[PDB]
């Protein structure tokens, strides 16, 4: 499939992507500890990101230390808007998800499964295709390494708080089941007392059942659009 | 060459051969002998394209550089230009001349003069008009005109021409608020122009523009600061404030009343419509009453303006106005089905007019939602229906039932089966025909014979659009109805396959 | 200048320059004293005030208004509006520096191609003497009245057969001569000679071509004639394939014959066309030197020798292989010394009744390996048959079953053959020609050191 | 264990055990699988307006063209009728190669599979570089014709200055020929990626280098290869995946959904009742 | 009326790109035009194709051997990669042009529908080892040797079977020394 | 119905003056691309008795390259053809210089019929063709890429430069529709033109068996 066929999984993943944001600042210290991590580190610490009133590094920088030489990369995040390319903050992300790598260094974005999983056109194919496959056994390597050190700071768990909604939301959830069974409760009345109309290319078991399934699925559909909209940033199942 | 040749009485010796090569040979004789030789050849194509041929090289001469420093021009340019700009090509030209570079002395002081001497219609004037007075000013007399005389049909027409002229900025829109206003003011047909300013305000409401702070003062809704101030915070935000609402509720009931049309202003109605008839919208009890007190004082009652005094109000119609806007808020927030159970009460909501948008509204928020046509079972949905007792009732909703409903004919619904989208939309071709039967003819004919002609919509939909016409129709006609019907039937991709002799029979009688 | 309608100021308004009080060229009388009235005429004073770039607007019109001119020829091309519309641009044409052969060209190449008076006849002298630029209509009207295609081509023309004939007269040992299609060298040139109507012009000046030919040299007919006259037909010209009787008949023959040496189903084909009557005299001798003039009819003669020793082999007796190759040995032989008249020569009793048992013999021999019936045939037939066939039979009965025959053939000797380059190519430089000499055989000298 | 000895040879022809021909080259253009990246043909989906407008190379507008050039370079495109001509007959060219890839593609997805990522090598050359794309490039756009040039006559897959071998050549580096000539055009070059001379030659060498480096390696076990890469997705997954595969590769003179696409001409098509 | 061993047939608005009917413009764009097509249960190809108003260019089949037999061999080349290209991307994946055209014309190299069986791949001359390496050990090897079929030893399969190395990968070629390169040595 | 066979023989007729083009026979322009009015005007419009019968639709067409090499495009009125019938338009195939022909047939002739044809090979080549199969042209379809008889010359320099045996090429069967369209015997080979996403375009061959 002229695509790589390994890549970054798991807690590498969800921790590169919990690192990569731009709300992500290291001190002086965690800093020390995840540089040498790196196998092809230079041993030129970096300028931090800011310098006052504290020096605080930016998950970019470290990761921009990790990518190898001067590869280029445009990728898309999972979480980005379609209609952000069209209007204003077209290339000044505010949710930070166009990911773009430049002389290999990540200027800006949020990193998932299509900037380092197995998909074509990702940051470890680009690399393996501009710097040949020792470069890239290093890319891997120094990404997992550096990522899981600091994934010891950072931290990553999933629990029952994490399947929770609040009052408003299993309300809403309550509300379109209880719309949902009354819709199927009217197309059944409506089938019994022969008021509902079959649809050509099919019989009427058929359109019943098609016009069942297509209320049930709406249900299912707003049910998951009402509890994705209601989850919170520090939401582990969101996060992974 | 032809000048450069013998300067002296010989002159250079190499322009005397020059001299041979054009002078009065060639490059005359032969002109006059071509130009009756092409034409003799076949052809009056022959000038034209002799001076298409002209008009190419005209075009890389430099005329805003040498123009602008002989600043006379002997008076208005006389000799050459004066004759020039008669010529249809080339008073065409200029325009096109004067956009390569603007902000020149030369170029907006020369065309004051052409507007004036014949070409009154100044065509693609977009930025040109604005920057010269009397040009603006003759051009807005030509727009009016053009308006006042074309109808209603041709507003669609006339508003992205005209009214994209004061985009550029707000002084070219004040003053293209200034004089019909006058006009407005009088009982002479003041309506219909008050009406085009009103709708050159919604489009700036739609564009971004600013018109939240202008129409109030021409409108001399201006002379209460307690008016004013409260109705520009909902126009310039764009939401009903409680604030606003309460200070307007205990000031129009008082008897001391503002002028009418500040609270008829149809921007204020659109926004009260937007707000209330959404779904989604959540009031408390009180506010509630307050608003559809608002709605019921907008649209009850009668008042003589005398410019001093009034002494006129209503109170029974508001109160019945206030209760069918109220009703139908119930059953447009509680949504719950029982919906077919609320028609023997929403058809009389139905016949008040100040419901019946806000229910093409309501419908139009709701059909538009996807899926809602595969949630729907019915042979006709009830909402479609809504729209055939609306369309019965009133016919100044036309226009906007229309929109609405070729909005949902052009819609795709691909989580639909293709047969029940094909249902879908002879359920739409029939509420054309039953709008038909209503009075609006022209522009949903007109939409036919767009979607056939050029489009490549289903052909089988015009062939049951034109059955439907042709059974429930019947003769007389009136002679522009069968010159746009006609031509669907002389297609030939319908006639075949399916009244018919009867209308062929009728037709070649009218004509 | 204007030298056509009238003279306002072409010559004495061409020079400006002559003496003090001479100046008056035509920029101020010309135009004032443009286009046509006024309204057109409003261009002129606002652009003359821009540097006065007049030179490059007047001709640029001239030259836009003249590419128009020529497509609106199509309308009446495709005849009452293409009279009035030839006699303008003749009145239009007659002068010079404007119109360069544009409009005149234009007018001979709707149909002004034959010569005409003072339209071609005129028109045409004048355009070959100045060199013009109407090389359509200069060469259907030089080649219809023999005044340039025909007159002034009959020399590089005439003397190009000769050279052709010279060109493919090697004796070397024939190193994959091209076909037909190949064979196109200057075809397009010689063959769009005569564009218009050049069944005509080919019958005076390619026709004359091919009688001085015939009078020039055996091969000069024959080399020019093999190459254009069977690819014409393939031009998609009626006139071309009808001015021949069977000119697209004999030379997809020909060419076919070429494509594939052994074709007994083409021989039928070829007698029957050969051996037809109430058209012998000119179509015979006209058919007789179309067969046997052609290089290409010797190239193919060996060929079928070896086919006819082939065919001769499974039978193994002698008396239609023989017949055809006779028949095509003859007609090649009695072309270049008879004349095209009625009674070809050829069809001996003694050659065609003796070829087949000659040819028959190899059969018989070569099988009993593990004639004077040879030497007749040889000595009744032509002798360059028998070379060609002693030269392909060289490439064991097989060789000493043709041995008499091509013995005979040589002996008895000849007419017009192929049997040098075509027969020594098949199987100090005096040492090797010397028994070429005797030949004429032609691949002892050329073939054995070009080999 | 069908395409078991399926091999590209050392003469890039595909044969099984038995020498017969399976391809003549093995991707139809003898390039590796792996070395060979999704692009984008620039050419397919543009209108002839816009097409024109992107790719033409415009000599008459001094302004423009000064903006986007360095002077001296300005007087010789302008003086040159020889490099006018040279730049129209490029873009004439790759005009033929719009019409050619549009038969080649009727659906209008200009989505393709080829070696070198030229994209991504220009953003490569113009970082390596530092090229500052506001000020004007020193780089003569007949450079950028003449090494488009020697770059396609560079990259071969077919060797052999015979017709038949030359006419195969051209055949099986058709796609990346039209698609270097459209990025690497000598408009995109001087409005669009502002390169210069010495990038210019780095990047030709990068491309030469890279469409090199993805030929296909004759001894190459294309078939197993093959056979396993459709294998693997089969085992990880009207008629559903596997057995359908199962009916296209067992040859089956029944299968279980036999079916027909009748398409039907244009009349038929846009009306219901007759269709 | 109609068409014999045609059940049912089902018309459809295509809403995928490949059916949808794409046409360039005079001005050179791509326009999808959303006409109609059918779809059949049971396969007739001939007769629909003979049809009236059925476009003959674009009509295709689903099954591979009738195709094979109307419109040829590599039409149904063709056809098969589309089946095969179609199964891979309902799966939502993707697969390289490669492979799939190595297997269509390994597959369709022998003028015949060569059946991936015992029955087709077993009836070329592949050899008796690979053949019994493959299916069927016992009879292709009595009929090698009722046949005096003689293996060349040219395929992988062979080699491995006699344990020597395969004409594969690093067995491709041989390794000379050579022995000029060798005097510059120390 | 008549004007249901009318259309038919049109379009017989027409898929086989496309053959002809296709085969190299100097086919006229106007008779290639005619309408069904044009053959409706000219045959007669009336199979059922009228005029337009099945040796009325007779076509004789001559090669580019030998105005010898004739192909005769033959229409039986009987359905099953016998033995009788192909023998004596096999007679009028002896009286004429003809090589090679065709036959239409509606429905399929006896399998004497066939042998006869396998037998009366080397003499004359004979083809049959069924109505159902030249009653849609298929060089035109989609799935068919352009499909070129190569000639002698041509596959001797090609085995020569790819340096490999007849018998390694790909193949195509005798019985083939496009070998049937092309009317190659065994050892032709055939070029196939068609075009590829991964290369732009692609050449393949293949030897007739």
């Amino acid at each position: 499939s002229n695509r790589p066929v390994m890549g970054i999984v798991q807690d590498t993943l969800t921790a590169v992507r919990k690192f990569t944001k731009r709300d992500v600042f290291l001190e002086r210290g965690e800093v020390m500890n995840l540089l040498m991590f790196l196998s092809t580190w230079d041993g030129k610490v970096p300028q931090p990101a800011i310098l006052k009133p504290r020096p605080l590094w930016t998950g970019k920088q470290i990761f921009s230390l990790i990518i190898p030489g001067h590869i280029n990369c445009i990728r898309t995040h999972s979480t980005h808007p379609d209609d952000e390319d069209s209007g204003p903050y077209k290339h000044i992300s505010p949710g930070d998800t166009k990911v773009v790598v430049e002389n290999g260094e990540l200027i800006m974005g949020i990193l998932c499964k299509k900037s380092l999983g197995t998909s074509a056109g990702s940051l470890v194919h680009i690399s393996y295709l501009e710097m040949g496959h020792d470069i890239t056994r290093l890319f891997y390597s120094n990404i997992q390494t550096v990522i899981n050190n600091w994934l010891l700071i950072e931290g990553h768990t999933i629990g029952i708080g994490d399947s929770i909604a609040d009052s408003k939301t299993y309300q809403d959830i309550q509300n379109t089941i209880k719309k949902a069974k009354q819709d199927v409760i009217e197309v059944i009345e409506k089938a019994h007392n022969n008021e509902l109309e079959p649809t050509p290319g099919n019989t009427l078991r058929q359109t019943f059942e098609n016009q069942v399934n297509r209320i049930l699925n709406d249900a299912r559909d707003k049910t998951g659009s009402s509890a994705q909209k209601s989850l919170s940033e520090y939401n582990n199942f969101k996060s992974m | 060459i032809m000048e450069p040749s013998i300067f002296n009485t010989l002159g250079s010796p190499e322009n005397v051969i020059q001299l041979l090569s054009e002078n009065y040979t060639a490059v005359a004789q032969t002109v006059n002998l071509l130009a009756e030789w092409l034409i003799q050849t076949g052809p009056v194509q022959v000038q034209e394209t002799v001076e298409n041929h002209l008009k190419s090289l005209l075009i890389k001469h430099f005329d805003p550089r040498k123009a602008d420093s002989i600043f006379t021009e002997e008076g208005e340019t006389p000799a050459w230009l004066e004759q020039m700009i008669a010529h249809t090509t080339w008073r065409d030209l200029f325009y096109k001349l004067a956009e390569a570079h603007p902000d020149c002395l030369m170029l907006n002081f020369t065309v004051k003069l052409i507007s004036d001497a014949g070409y009154q219609g100044e065509i693609t004037s977009v930025s040109t008009a604005c920057q010269q007075l009397e040009v603006f000013s003759r051009v807005l007399r030509t727009s009016l005109a053009t308006i006042l005389d074309g109808g209603e049909e041709n507003l669609e027409k006339n508003l992205p021409e005209f009214a994209k002229m004061v985009c550029h900025g707000e002084h070219t829109y004040l003053f293209a608020q200034a004089m019909m206003s006058v006009l407005a003011q009088e009982e002479q047909g003041g309506s219909a122009v008050r009406r085009i300013a009103q709708e050159v305000q919604r489009f700036a409401q739609e564009k971004g523009h600013d018109a939240s702070q202008i129409t109030l003062a021409l409108g001399t809704a201006a002379s209460y600061p307690r008016a004013c101030q409260a109705l520009g915070a909902m126009l310039s935000k764009g939401a009903l404030n409680p604030a606003d609402i309460t200070v307007l509720f205990k000031m129009f009931t008082s008897m001391d009343p503002p002028p009418v049309e500040l609270i008829r202003v149809p921007a204020f109605l659109d926004l009260f419509m937007q707000s209330l008839f959404k779904p989604g919208a959540r009031i408390n009890q009180d506010h509630k009453h307050k608003y559809i007190h608002i709605l019921a004082y907008a649209a009850s009652v009668v008042e003589t303006w005398k410019k001093n005094k009034r002494v006129s109000i209503n109170k029974d119609e508001l109160k019945s106005t206030s209760k069918a806007v109220e009703t139908v808020h119930n059953l447009c927030c509680n949504e719950n089905s029982e919906l077919v159970a609320e028609l023997s009460t929403l058809y009389q909501c139905i016949r008040f007019p100040v419901v019946a948008m806000g229910v093409l509204k309501w419908v139009d928020w709701t059909v538009s939602e996807p899926r809602y046509f595969q949630l729907q079972t019915d042979h006709t949905p009830v909402h479609l229906a809504l729209l055939d007792e609306i369309s019965t009732c009133h016919q100044l909703l036309h226009p906007q039932v229309l929109q609405l409903l070729v909005k949902l004919f052009e819609t795709e619904h691909s989580q639909l089966d293709v047969m029940e989208q094909l249902e879908l939309k002879k359920t739409l071709l029939d509420r054309m025909v039953h709008l038909l039967s209503r009075g609006y003819v022209l522009p949903v004919v007109s939409y036919i014979r767009k979607c056939l002609e050029k489009l490549d919509t289903d052909i089988s939909l015009i062939r049951y659009f034109v059955t439907e016409v042709l059974d429930v129709i019947a003769p007389p006609y009136t002679s522009d109805f069968v010159q746009l019907f006609l031509p669907i039937l002389e297609n030939d991709s319908i006639a075949g396959t399916i009244p018919v002799t009867e209308f062929i029979a009728h037709c070649k009688s009218n004509f | 200048x204007x030298x056509x309608x009238x003279x306002x100021x072409x010559x004495x308004x061409x020079x400006x320059x002559x003496x003090x009080x001479x100046x008056x060229x035509x920029x101020x009388x010309x135009x004032x004293x443009g286009v046509l009235l006024p309204s057109l005429q409003s261009a002129l004073p606002f652009l003359d005030l821009h540097g006065t770039p007049r030179l490059e607007f007047h001709q640029s019109v001239f030259d836009e208004l003249r590419d128009k001119l020529l497509e609106r020829v199509s309308a009446i091309a495709s005849a009452e509006e293409r009279y009035k519309k030839l006699e303008d641009l003749l009145e239009k044409s007659f002068s010079l520096v404007k119109m360069p052969s544009l409009q005149p060209v234009v007018m001979c190449v709707m149909k002004h191609l034959p010569k005409v008076p003072e339209k071609k006849l005129k028109l045409v002298m004048a355009d070959k003497e100045l060199y013009r630029a109407c090389a359509v209509e200069v060469k259907r009207q030089i080649w219809q009245d023999n005044q340039a295609l025909f007159g002034d081509e009959v020399s590089p023309l005439l003397k190009q057969y000769i050279l052709e004939k010279e060109s493919a007269l090697f004796s070397t040992e024939f190193f994959s001569p091209s076909p037909k299609t190949r064979r196109q060298g200057e075809v397009v040139q010689r063959l769009t000679r005569m564009v218009g109507k050049n069944v005509k012009l080919y019958d005076m000046v390619l026709q004359f071509l091919r009688t001085l030919f015939l009078r020039t040299r055996n091969v000069h007919y024959c080399t020019l004639r093999a190459e254009l006259l069977m690819s014409l037909h393939d031009l998609d010209v009626g006139e071309i394939c009808t001015v021949d009787p069977c000119h697209k008949f004999t030379w997809c023959l020909d060419a076919c014959i070429r494509e594939r040496f052994v074709d007994s189903k083409r021989a039928r084909e070829l007698q029957g066309f050969l051996d037809g009557v109430k058209k012998g005299q000119e179509q015979v001798l006209g058919d007789l030197s179309m067969i046997l003039c052609d290089p290409f009819a010797i190239n193919t003669l060996a060929l079928s020798t070896v086919r006819h020793l082939q065919e001769l082999v499974g039978q193994e007796t002698l008396p239609l292989l023989l017949l055809l190759r006779l028949l095509a040995l003859g007609q090649g032989a009695w072309d270049m010394i008879d004349s095209q008249v009625f009674k070809e020569p050829k069809m001996e009793v003694e050659l065609i009744t003796r070829f087949l048992p000659m040819l028959m013999s190899f059969l018989v021999d070569d099988y009993t390996f593990n004639p004077e019936s040879f030497t007749k045939f040889l000595q009744e037939q032509r002798m360059a048959c028998e070379v060609g066939l002693y030269y392909v039979l060289h490439i064991k009965n097989a060789l000493l079953r043709l041995l008499p025959g091509l013995v005979e053939t040589f002996g008895d000797l000849g007419d017009i053959f192929l049997h040098l380059l075509t027969g020594n190519l098949a199987l100090l430089e005096d040492f090797c020609s010397s028994l070429f000499d005797g030949f004429f055989r032609k691949e002892n000298v050329h073939r054995h050191a070009l080999r | 264990k069908s395409m078991e000895s399926v091999m590209v040879k050392y003469d890039a022809t595909v044969r099984n055990s038995i020498n017969q021909v399976v391809q003549l080259r093995y991707g139809e253009d003898g390039l590796a699988g792996e070395s060979v990246e999704f692009q984008n043909l620039a050419t397919l989906k543009p209108s002839n307006k816009a097409f024109e407008k992107k790719f033409r190379f415009d000599y008459t507008n001094e302004r423009a063209l000064r903006r986007t050039l360095q002077e001296d370079l300005v007087k010789d495109v302008l003086s040159n009728a020889h490099i006018q001509n040279e730049l129209e007959r490029e873009f004439e060219r790759m005009r033929e190669d719009r019409e050619v890839l549009r038969v080649i593609f009727p659906t209008g997805d200009s989505k393709v599979v080829l070696p070198c990522n030229l994209l991504r090598m220009i953003w490569n050359a113009q970082k390596i570089f530092h090229i500052n794309p506001r000020l004007p490039s020193d780089l003569h756009p007949i450079k950028v014709v003449e090494g488009v040039k020697e770059l396609s006559k560079k990259l071969v897959i077919v060797n052999g200055d015979d017709p038949l071998s030359r006419q195969a050549q051209e055949n099986a580096t058709l796609l990346f020929n039209i698609h270097l000539r459209s990025t690497l055009c000598s408009r995109r070059m001087a409005e669009e990626f502002r390169l210069s001379g010495e990038a210019f030659d780095w990047l030709l060498g990068e491309i030469e280098s890279k469409f090199n480096q993805a030929i296909a390696h004759p001894g190459e076990m294309v078939g197993a290869l093959a056979a396993q890469s459709l294998g693997e997705p089969a085992t990880q997954m009207v008629t559903l995946g596997v057995p359908r595969l199962k009916e296209l590769i067992n040859i089956s003179k029944k299968p279980k959904t036999p079916s027909l696409t009748v398409f039907l001409l244009g009349q038929s098509a846009r009306d219901a009742e007759r269709a | 009326q109609g068409i014999e061993q045609i059940s049912k047939v089902y018309m459809h608005l295509p809403q995928t790109d490949n059916k949808k009917k794409i046409i360039i413009t005079e001005d050179g764009e791509f326009k999808a035009l959303q006409e109609w097509i059918l779809e059949t249960d049971g396969v007739s190809l001939m007769r629909v194709l003979s049809e009236k108003d059925v476009d003959p260019v674009r009509t295709t089949s689903n099954d591979i051997v009738e195709i094979f037999t109307v419109l040829g061999i590599e039409a149904v080349r063709k056809a098969l990669e589309r089946e095969l290209y179609h199964v891979i991307s309902f799966d939502g994946s993707y697969v390289n042009y490669r492979h799939l055209a190595l297997l269509c014309d390994t597959m369709t190299c022998r003028g015949h529908l060569m059946a991936i069986t015992r029955h087709g791949v077993n009836r070329q001359d592949t050899g008796p080892l690979m053949k019994c390496s493959f299916e069927e050990t016992v009879d292709v090897l009595m009929e090698a040797a009722a046949h005096g079929e003689s293996d060349p030893m040219k395929g992988v399969s062979e080699n491995i079977m006699l344990g020597q190395l395969a004409p594969a990968g690093t067995g491709c070629f041989d390794l000379l020394l050579d022995a000029e390169k060798c005097k510059y040595g120390m | 119905d008549d004007e249901e066979e009318t259309y038919r023989l049109w379009k017989i007729r027409k898929t086989i003056m496309q053959l002809c083009h296709d085969r190299g026979y100097l086919v006229t322009q106007d008779e290639l691309d005619q309408t069904l009015e044009e053959f409706k005007a000219q045959f007669g419009d009336k199979p059922s008795e009228g005029r337009p019968r099945r040796t009325d639709l007779t076509v004789l067409v001559a090669h580019n390259d030998d105005p010898t090499d004739q192909m005769f495009v033959f229409f039986p009125e009987e359905p099953k053809v016998g033995i009788k019938t192909i023998k004596v338009y096999c007679q009028r195939m002896q009286e004429e210089n003809i090589t090679r022909a065709l036959i239409v047939v509606q429905q399929g002739m006896t399998p004497s019929a066939k042998q006869s044809l396998v037998d009366m090979a080397p003499k004359y080549i004979l083809e049959q063709f069924l109505q159902q199969e030249l009653l849609i042209n298929i060089t035109e379809h989609e799935l068919v890429p352009e499909h070129v008889v190569m000639t002698k010359e041509e596959v001797t320099e090609l085995l020569a430069r790819y340096k490999l045996r007849e018998n390694q090429l790909p193949r195509i069967q005798a019985g083939d529709p496009v070998a049937r369209y092309f009317g190659i015997k065994r050892g032709q080979v055939v070029k196939i033109i068609r075009p590829s996403e991964t290369a732009g375009r692609y050449i393949t061959y293949r030897l007739v068996q």
